[PDB]
Parts: structure tokens; sequence; C-alpha cells
């Protein structure tokens, strides 16, 4: 598989147009050009300047994993994107109208990962803290309404006792589940606990015209919120044919929005 | 006239302060690239201390309506009944979700006697709120942090009298800048490309836990602002200025609380007596390299010490020559920088050194006062 | 003579000045960006200081009639006097005068004469209060600053009688400019509520900028035309320019101090005696870029003495002497140029070079003159 | 900035008389490069001088 580097200008003079940095506030409007950096074949042939109309079924809809990080390169303060995916990416062709999106030119490295049993690994993976509540519906009416009754099973986000710290809850959380996917944590370590928001367009049938063909098609926005938790530390492994797949695939839901990505470093 | 504060301390990247892309604050101080904690997030985190648990008065909310409303008790707790504050002169769709009220919270009784009535109706009653909304000010991080609330700029004509709201501050803090260069963050795209090794360097070096960052950090209280913003009540404010300090050596930024660690103790305080606020961030213009972290706030001391000793024997009058105090874990050389003519009671411990400050402020101690 | 002080500062990242919208005011020097303090603000910093607040004798006051019933009493002696203010030339605009007027603090008493003077009212008063306004300048700040006060038109058409309101300069000060290239950033700020329950999630994230710098400022202080004005006090001068000297090196300006809190003090501090002024700014023409192995304030102290050397050995003459001082707390910055020392007697303390100058000036000393 | 002088013209504006042609040319050229515009400096005090006069 391979993994992308995107590096984008976080600083800068604040009183110009930043299109760069204002691109990463919706992390919808993230994984949409990412998915337009993923060509169809044809469509290169038909648009080579890509200024047809966009549409999502002209596109590959292979997934992919990716990671919004910040650093810091000398006297400069950088965002870096960790793009994982399975399929050859195409960087040219996504900002080739958009070269002053990116400070540096996008990098992208061939990687051939497997670790057999005794490597105590150093990762990084930032987490989508969701959880389905058996009763997460209280209803919980605002104004002079406080409590009226209806129920339905919907995802949270993950809540801990006020005697136990979250750094501890968080653990616990991810060393439940941690046989499953085969690694065993010796140390884990919280650096950030916060949200994620976004907005996504969908198309709504306002009344038909004369001869409409298919209603009057009018664009509503809906939110979108997560909870992100990003955590360090060290992991062993064991049956590497499981380990593989957990490094193919993400770890929790959301994975199309940021989420699951596991960054290891051998040692 | 002030009590002045430096302090030295240090934070793992666990504890730190964040923006609205999740990155670790920055400034440029010096031409160089530095790390920063910003003052609204070291002001707040000493409310939410447990240390300041004790006077704790006042909740900064945007929806009064819900606040008010497990304090009424009835159905006239919505409404236009607490839609009140539109007739009073709010900016509702001019402000997300209207304005912020730096209201006391031990003051929401009268606001819930006043929704309580309407046998006066909204008449009368959106604006005897007003009075009630600026006289509740008698706070300890009212009196410490200071509010401005002003009313809004087209619905503050219904015959609407307003009086000052604004209460001056009595402590300023400062962006808490490190004394070096920011450490970049470890790379994880050359993971495809190399190996550290076994368990070798760029990799399992174990530094204890993780690489630390020194803070230089910056309060400056005055004492006669303090005093009338509470109307009186000096063992009161004596009483906050201590809990401050305690607070203030102690308490992490962000979460993760300390039980009991002794390394969230600073490293170094210096409590000064002047009448004219003098910030020694000068110091580290010039950056402190290191590759040993065991001597780098050793150094930063060393450095602190030299400007200090250059300042206050530069800048010196004759007519109001005042020294301080000082605190460390006698570790980093507290006896042996600047020959001791600032330090005066060299103190090794927190309560003994808010028992030393209490007594020059106004000859108290810790221990007795901890009540109105 | 000239006096003239010549200062490099270092600011912790502070948002001094503001411009309107809210962003920290810079400039361009030499075809780079620099972070900006204006002169305006300097000289109210200066005016309504700790150190000057002795000397302090004037008003801006944009009310008067507000300040001339505060002290008289009698506050329906405003709809007795306002009318009358409108009738002196301040053609009663949208407040109560929007004509800013610069007069002496103690004149006000005397304008409460004409308060009482009912039976010598209308035009007299306008022309008694008139006489008032324009002679009352002998104040050390007026003084020291100019006074235009050029009345607004469409006054009354009869007996409007004014002298010369004009009072040129004893104080010249240059915008503060930063001497490297200014990096200016943006606190991102949010504001956390109290009660869980806020059920609203956006963007909620707030846009504060700030900047920090090292500044270069410059004052100038004419001994003759200050004493014309002050009308041959050389005692009140002589207090008035140490005075100044103590205000202008110990006081910043209070703009988001209670946030930033950035009370730095000078590190250098050249004083000149020449009768011609001259302004060292054009030695930070190129940024000071920062080495590793000086700081900032080094460099910049010494691309000063360097500056400051050309044009001594420049543009020179037989019959007008120069003599420099040089300040530094402790000599821990000398104004370095190789070996060549270039002000005439270092100095390592402020109240010694307070003393220094004005014994220099004519041997006046720091105790009997206040 | 480009300043031009005639000599003969000025000469024979100052009726021939050399001692205050001399001395005009001179202190018109100590003036210009020491003095300047006193166009707002009570708050813009801009007081440079010359980098290179030719």
């Amino acid at each position: 598989i391979y993994l992308s580097r995107l590096l984008i200008d976080t600083g800068g003079n604040p009183d110009r147009p930043r299109p760069g940095r204002k691109w990463l506030d919706n992390i919808y409007n993230v994984h949409r050009r990412l998915s337009m950096a993923f060509p169809s074949g044809l469509r290169r042939e038909q648009d080579p300047h890509f200024l047809k109309p966009f549409s999502p079924n002209d596109f590959q809809k292979t997934p992919f994993l990716f990671r919004v990080d910040n650093n810091i390169d000398g006297n400069d303060k950088r965002a870096i994107i960790i793009v994982q995916s399975v399929l050859e990416p195409d960087w040219d062709y996504c900002f080739q109208n958009a070269l002053d999106f990116l400070a540096a030119p996008p990098e992208t490295k061939e990687y051939n990962p497997e670790f057999k049993a005794g490597q105590l690994l150093r990762f990084r993976l930032r987490v989508n803290a969701s959880v389905r509540r058996h009763i997460p519906e209280m209803v919980q009416q605002d104004g002079q309404t406080i409590e009226t009754g209806k129920i339905l099973h919907k995802r949270v986000s993950l809540t801990w006792d006020a005697s136990s710290t979250p750094d501890q809850a968080l653990a616990d959380w991810l060393a439940a589940k941690s046989p499953k996917l085969g690694f065993t944590l010796q140390r884990c370590e919280l650096l950030q606990l916060g949200w994620v928001y976004g907005s996504k367009p969908e198309p709504k049938n306002v009344k038909v015209k004369e001869q409409g063909q298919g209603y009057w098609r009018e664009h509503k926005y809906n939110p979108l919120r997560f909870r992100a938790a990003l955590l360090e530390g060290v992991l062993e492994v064991d049956d590497p044919k499981l380990f593989l797949k957990t490094l193919s695939s993400g770890i929790g839901k959301a994975k199309s929005f940021g989420f699951g990505l596991l960054s290891v470093l051998p040692i | 006239m002030l009590i002045e504060i430096h302090m030295i301390q240090n934070h793992s990247p666990a504890n730190l302060n964040r923006d609205d892309l999740g990155a670790p604050k920055t400034c440029y101080f010096g031409g160089v690239l530095r790390s920063r904690i910003s003052s609204q997030c070291i002001k707040r985190s000493i409310r939410t201390s447990n240390d300041f648990k004790a006077l704790l008065g006042g909740v900064r909310t945007r929806r009064l309506a819900d606040l008010i409303q497990q304090e009424a008790g009835e159905t006239e707790c919505w409404k236009k009944a607490q839609e009140i504050l539109n007739k009073c002169g709010f900016k509702n769709k001019d402000d997300n979700t209207k304005m912020l009220v730096f209201m006391s919270k031990d003051k929401i009784k009268d606001l819930a006697r006043i929704v309580l009535d309407n046998s006066l109706g909204l008449t009368e009653a959106a604006q005897q709120v007003a009075n009630v909304i600026a006289q509740a000010t008698l706070a300890p991080d009212i009196a410490l942090c200071g509010r401005m609330l002003e009313p809004n700029d087209k619905d503050k004509d219904k015959k609407v009298k307003w009086s000052n709201t604004t209460v001056e501050a009595a402590l300023q803090v400062a962006h808490a800048i490190s004394t070096h260069i920011a450490r970049p963050e470890i790379d994880y795209f050359v993971a495809a490309d190399d190996v550290p090794g076994e368990d070798a360097g760029a990799g399992h070096i174990g530094e204890s836990m993780f690489a630390s960052a020194c803070f230089y950090k910056y309060f400056s209280i005055d004492w006669e602002q303090l005093v009338k913003n509470l109307k009186g009540d000096t063992n009161l404010a004596a009483h906050t200025v201590g809990a401050f300090l305690l607070a203030a050596a102690k308490t992490n930024p962000s979460g993760k609380q300390n039980s009991f660690a002794a390394h969230n103790y600073p490293d170094g305080i210096l409590v000064e007596f002047k009448n004219s606020p003098i910030s020694y961030a000068n110091a580290f213009v010039r950056p402190v390299s290191v590759v040993k972290e065991s001597d780098l706030v050793e150094q930063s001391i060393g450095q602190l010490s030299n400007y200090v000793n250059d300042i206050r024997l530069g800048y010196y009058d004759e007519q109001s020559p005042v020294i301080g105090f000082w605190f460390s874990p006698n570790n980093r050389y507290p006896l042996g920088y600047k020959h001791s003519k600032l330090a005066s009671r060299n103190i090794g411990n927190l309560n003994e050194l808010v028992g030393a400050v209490l007594d020059y402020i106004g000859g108290f101690k810790w221990e007795e006062v901890q009540k109105s």
C-alpha cells in the first residue's frame, strides 16, 4: 500500500486569502477533495484539465484513511495530512487548479509493513470515542417542556465515571477490544480530547415547475459532529495475519472522516 | 502595591493549549518560534482548579434560562418571562445565542424571585432586572478577572436605563512563553522508508515519560483594585490572593488533574512587592539552547537571575527599595544566584511561602483565614 | 539647543496599538512590513502616566459643560451654559461638542464665574468664555504638545472674537516602528459555557490578533520655545524635561494589557544635545535578521551604534559640538561598535542619567524642581 | 531629488557680485542636505539625512 503526504501552510499573513487553510474547516470538504484525488479512467481522458462538472459516480469509491496533524518546520507552522489508501493516488490530477492549496508539493511512498511477534511498535492513533447506548433517548426537551417520552438507539460520545480519569477510561476502552484486533498495549497516554465538525449538502425536492422533469432540487445543509481522541503509546504484536488486516482497515467507526488511522513506528 | 509573580514551570505535551485546527499554540518572541499558553486558558484553569473551589463565585452562561429554570421551579421559567432579557436589551440575533453574562452564581435567587412574580408582568420587570445584573459583581473571580458586559445596539431603548456594569480587572496574566525554541514532534511518514533500529535513538530512548517544555509565566495582582472591587472585606481578598497563588502553583491548564505527584510544583516563584509592574520576559530573548534537559531548568533560572539582578540594580530608585521572596526545591542553586540580594527569605515549602506573602501584605497567615 | 532621546525596546506578545477592526497597526519601512505604534498613542500614554501626574494640568474634554457643572454645582446650569458653548464656535454638533478643546485645568473655575454672570450673559458671556479659552495655555503638557483649536463655522455672525489660539509645539514624536519584519498572529479564542447543555455544534471560534516586536522610539525636546511657552519658567521646564524622561522610560500603552501584560522596560536610551534634529531610524532600513549567537536587542544596538558613528563622522561641523550619553541597565548592552566608544559618558542607572541631563541643562537638580 | 544651478545666470542676476554667488551656492548645498519639509512633523517626525549626494 501507499502513504501520501500533503503539507499546508497554517501561518503566513493573516490578512490575505488563505484557501489552503480555509479548506481544513470542513472535514466533509477534506474527504470530498481526497475522493476527487481518485480518478476513474475515462474521466482523465474526457477531462484532462478537470473542468467538467464534478460527479461522485464518475470517481472510484475505494476506501482510504487519512489523518490531519500539525508540526513545526524550523520556524514555520505547518499542517500535515497523511493519506493511507490501497490504490495509487493521483495528486497531480486533484490540485492542478489549486496549486495554492499546498505550501509544498505532495509526496508518496510505498509501504510494505509486516512485523512478526516480538516488535514493540510506537503507535499514534486518533479514534472516534463513539458508543451506542441502550437508553440514549430521554428526549430532554428545551424551553418550557423538559421531559417527554420517546425511545430510539443512537450513537453518542463515550462517557467516563466521575471518580475515574479520562486517560484510564480511554485506556481500558481501547484495551477491552484490543485482543480482537491483535495487539497488547503497554503504555497508553491521552494527548487530546475534542470534537470534529463539518457540514454536508443534501438535495431536497421542492415543487415541480412547468415540466420540471423530476422536481426542483434545492440544497439543504445538515451538520456533522464527531468526538475525537488522539493518543500515543507502545504496543506489542501477536497473530500478524490479524495485525495486517488491522493495518489495512481502520479502528472504530466514522473511518471516512479522518478517524481510525493507526500509525506505527518499528522499534 | 503589587503582588507580581514570576514562575518557571514544565508541561508535558498531554497538557497544553490548542487552536481551532488542534495545533498547539505558538508565538514569536525575539525572532524565534516559541510555545505559548494563552492567558484565558490559564485564567480559567485557576477558576476550575480544586484549590479555588472554596470561593468559586460566578457563572459565564449563555443560557441563563436553563440556569434559572431549576432555581425557579415553575412554568414561568420560560416563554417571554425568560425572554425578558430581550426587552432588557440583548443582542439576540447579532450574537450567536444571545450574549454571555458574567453573573455571580449566588445571585440566581434574585432572578428567580423576579421571574416567579408575573403580577407586574414584563413592564417594570424588564428593567428592575438590570439593577440586579449590574450589582452582581461581589465575587472573588469576578473581582480578579473583571467583566465588561455591555447592552446591545437596538433593543436598549425601550425605556431602558443601564449603569456602569463594567468592573475593572485586578489581575493581569501574560501569555506564557517558553524559554527555548519549539521542539518539532516525531515524524511518522518516515516509517515506510527506514527504521530507527532495535530500541535505539530517534525512537525508544525512554526519556522518563515524554519531552517536556520549560515555560515562563507572569501574573500581576493589584491589591488596591482587588480590595475596592470587593467593597472592603480585606481578609477575603487576602484569602483570594493565597488561594490564587496556591492554585496557580499546582494546576495544569488542560485536564488530567494531578492527585499528588510533586512535579506539578513550579521550580521557581518570585513574589515581588513593587508599585510599578516590571516583566522579566526579556531574560529569554536569547534562546536557552541545550542538549540535556536536566539542567535546562537550571540555566533558565540562571538567565532569569542575571536579568533580574541587572534590572533591579539598574532601574533602582531610593524612594521605594523593595525586596521579595523565592521558592525552589532547594535543587537548582537557590543559594548562589545574585548573592541573595533580592532573595531575602529562601523558602522550600509552598504553605510557608504563602504564609510569608500573607505576613508581608497585611500580617495574616494562610492557616488562619479560610472562610468569609 | 535641542535635546534628543532615542530608545530601543523589546516587547512580549502584546497587541499594544489596535486598528479599528482589531488588528495591530502596521506600516511599511524599507519595503517590508513592520509593527507600528502611533505617535498620538505614545503621547497619550506618557501624558496620563504615573510619573507625569504631577504636571498634568490640562484636559482634552469633549463635554466641557459637564466639567463646568462638575465643579461649581448647580447642574441645571448645563442648560444655561451648553448653548453658550454652542455660540462660541462649537457648532452644536452631534455630541455636546464634537470640537475637542485643549485647555488648562484651572481656568474651568474661571468659567464658573460665567455661570454666575446671569446679568452679563448672552454675547458678553460668550465673548468672556472665548477670552478664557484663548488665554488658558500655561500647562506643562499643552506647552509640551500643540493646540490648534480652530472653532467650527456657522457660529454667531455678530461678535465671534478669537485670539491666536494656536500654540506651535515643543515636542515631536515619531511613529515607533519595529527593526524587523513583523509576524502578526491570531489568537483563536472561544467562549466556554459554564452549564452543560449548550446543544450548539458549529464554528464558534473567534479571531483576536497580536504581535511581538522590538521598537525604535524617537523623541525630541526643543529647549527654547518650551521655556518660551512656559513664560520664562526655567525650573518648570527642567522639571518637565526630567519627568518626561522618567515617564517615557517607564510607561507603556495600556492597550489590551489585562490579557497580554507586556510591561517591558527599554534596554537602551541615547540622549543627545545638538542644534539640528537627526533621526537614526534609517539604521534599520535593512531588517535585523537574528543570528544564533546573539539576540535581537544586541544586534539592534549594534546597528544603531554603526549608524550613529557614521552620522557623527559624516555630517560633522566644527562650530556645533555634539555630546551624548548612553544608558543601559548595569552596562548590560554597551553601545556596541568594535573598540570605538561613541557616547562621552556611559551611564548604568536611570535617575543618575536624569540628573546628568538636568545638570547639563544649566544647573538643575532632581530635588528642588519638584 | 534633483537640483540645477546656473552659475553665469546667477552671477548676471547678482550684478556680477561673485562673493555673494559663491556664498549662495555653498549655503544652498548646505541647506538642501539638512532641511526637510515641515508638513506634519510634530506627529510624523521624519528628520532624516541624505544617504548619497552627487
